[PDB]
DNA sequence: CGAGGAACTCCACTTAGGATGCGTCAT
DNA sequence: ATGACGCATCCTTGAGGTGTGGAGTTCCTCG
């Protein structure tokens, strides 16, 4: 899921400037990790929201967790009023 | 470790883009997109109080400034009137006089334009250090150097989302309500 | 210049590794930018995490940077293309990683019955 | 504070995977 | 042999893609 990966990222950059900040670096590249930080949650929580969205394997963009709730596909509009049910066939019709 | 906002609230939808501080989303994410600095603390009581000590020291600092480009202008006449006797004592060419002449009064006008520089960003250094205000932007670095050397100890500026964090450890909100409920009933047009 | 910037950088002093830094890191996001950019996997826009990460390399580099008059920008592109090959069999090996949303929800089928 | 007016945010939404840096630590 | 380690090769630069339409609004720059 796309959610891993944004997840994974926002990871690796907590550990790359925590373990940069252990020891004092100069503060240029201190504050772009901070910065690259701010701007990895703020395609976490929404990628499509602000700058270009984080795409994946293709040129798609990923799924953030306010995209999986809104709009038509996401959990209202999608699969809490109507949940598909057992014991419901279908087939064609003729008259009799 | 590194702190960081929210998208949602600060960012996001106009409506509802914060304005617990009175700020514009440029502000904000001049802020905290790394842009400029911004002051959270400011010790306005203690600066009043020591106001003649501080208008004491900016005296004899800019005496000194003074006659340190008092030294310097004397250099420059040394120097121009030795360049003068020897090159009027050399007249090799009818055009050494005039052309060291330029020299040197491009000289003089770089000096004086950087001594007129300094002097004009420390008067900047006087205005902001009057208006020393929180939920102010700085877009230069330098002179923020400048100021915090010289007002060293006296308040916080910096970068940083907890530099938010600490302002909403300290602003306050039913003294501006009523302010700006004040403005509500006094006031015109869009301020309500 | 830039010699004699990295000279009192590894000499000790915080302003001039400041501004070594500071001049060392556009360059190696550009550097990145044209070279990651095109590299199979999900790699677009990490040219930025192994781009100020080869600053981390050279702050361990440094220290015991014996500088023998050699340009840094020769060692910042060994270091960017090392790293690179680091992403490439981070990646390359065993890539079954595969972040597809399209083939996920519907073809994994639930043990509970 | 009163203008144009142009961004920003909502809503309508249907298959197999392009490598290295080279050397080697360790299993 | 992989996925790990420990560095660390003197001339330097993307890539394409981006063809609605609807009104809401709110700031923001100019009277």
């Amino acid at each position: 899921s796309d959610l891993n990966d944004l997840y994974r990222r926002v990871i690796n950059r907590n550990n790359r400037l925590k373990r940069l900040l252990d020891l004092g670096a100069p503060e240029i590249i201190v504050n772009n990790e901070k910065r690259m930080l701010q701007e990895a949650v703020d395609a976490l929580f929404d990628n499509g929201r602000r700058g270009r969205p984080v795409t994946g394997p293709g040129n798609r963009p990923l799924k953030s967790l306010s995209d999986m709730l809104k709009g038509k596909q996401g959990r209202f509009r999608q699969n809490l009023l109507g949940k598909r049910v057992d014991y419901s066939a279908r087939s064609v019709i003729v008259v009799g | 470790a590194a702190p960081v906002t929210h998208i949602w609230y600060f960012k996001g939808v106009p409506s509802r883009l914060g304005y617990l501080l009175d700020l514009a989303p440029k502000d904000l994410e001049k802020v905290i997109y790394f842009a400029a600095y911004m002051i959270t603390f400011v010790d306005e009581e203690r600066r009043t109080r020591d106001l003649p000590s501080l208008e004491a020291h900016v005296s004899v600092e800019r005496q000194q400034i003074e006659q340190r480009r008092d030294s310097d202008l004397e250099a420059r006449a040394k120097k121009l009137e030795t360049d003068l006797a020897e090159l009027e004592a050399e007249g090799a060419k009818a055009d050494v006089r005039r052309k060291v002449r330029e020299g040197a009064e491009r000289e003089m006008k770089q000096l004086r334009d950087r001594a007129q520089r300094e002097i004009d960003r420390l008067d900047e250094v006087w205005n902001r250090f009057k208006n020393l205000k929180v939920q102010d932007l700085e877009g230069d670095e330098l002179l923020y150097r400048e100021l915090r050397d010289r007002f060293g100890t006296y308040f916080d500026g910096s970068m940083g989302a907890a530099a938010l964090q600490k302002r909403l450890e300290s602003f306050d909100l039913d003294e501006e309500a009523e302010r700006l409920r004040e403005i509500i009933r006094t006031g015109k047009g869009q301020k309500k | 210049t830039v010699g004699g910037l990295v000279h009192r950088a590894v000499d000790g002093d915080e302003q001039a590794t400041h501004d070594l830094l500071a001049h060392v890191h556009p360059l190696a996001l550009r550097y990145c930018r044209t070279r990651l950019s095109r590299l199979p996997g999900d790699a677009r826009h990490f040219v930025e995490d192994l781009a100020q990460e080869v600053c981390v390399a050279v702050l361990l580099a440094l220290p015991r940077y014996k500088d023998t008059g050699r340009p840094f920008e020769a060692f910042v592109f060994a270091i960017a293309a090392h790293k690179v090959a680091d992403l490439q069999r981070a990646a390359m090996r065993h890539p079954g990683s595969t972040a597809v949303p399209s083939d996920e929800m519907p073809e994994r089928p639930d043990d509970s019955l």
